[PDB]
């Protein structure tokens, strides 16, 4: 997911589940291999404490101008039309150029 | 109109910058409850007494 | 407080995670005339009574 080798398209993104394991958050909240690592139901240093049952990961590219519409609320070409999330979104999100 | 009705719910969960918002939306609910219940109280004990 | 009075006017206006923000004022601004209002009625009725 985090490490991969390649990533998938917008139009076509695979859907990779978690389950049943030990998931360690500190290294991708401390290593700095992202330009980007925010969250928005959940405090990025919190991970490790308050979790959770099932987890879903969605890895897809796509273009700088495009990174914003990968957000809540958010209306444009791949908002609205490719990956839309909804008002409650509880997850986060991260870019990498 | 919170993410959720418990306080562990959003104390551990968010950032202090946007927990104060969440945590504020109960405060200003739960309190007005108590308006309701202490002056309903307050109007009853007259019809008693 | 909100943009406007009527909730069409911002319901097929603005966008829904912008528009819940302003409906949520009128709706906390409506209940407090009505929890106003039944507690003056409740008053006017011990005294009729």
């Amino acid at each position: 997911v985090f490490n991969a080798t390649r990533f998938a398209s917008v139009y076509a993104w695979n859907r990779k589940r978690i389950s049943n394991c030990v998931a360690d958050y500190s290294v991708l909240y401390n290593s700095a291999s992202f330009s980007t690592f925010k969250c928005y139901g959940v405090s990025p240093t919190k991970l490790n404490d308050l979790c959770f049952t099932n987890v879903y990961a969605d890895s897809f590219v796509i273009r700088g101008d495009e990174v914003r519409q990968i957000a809540p609320g958010q209306t444009g070409k791949i908002a609205d039309y490719n990956y839309k999330l909804p008002d409650d979104f509880t997850g986060c999100v991260i870019a990498w150029n | 109109g919170a993410i959720s009705s418990v306080l562990n719910d959003i104390l551990s969960r968010l950032d202090p910058p946007e927990a104060e918002v969440q945590i504020d939306r109960l405060i200003t609910g739960r309190l007005q409850s108590l308006q309701t219940y202490v002056t309903q109280q307050l109007i009853r004990a007259a019809e008693i007494r």
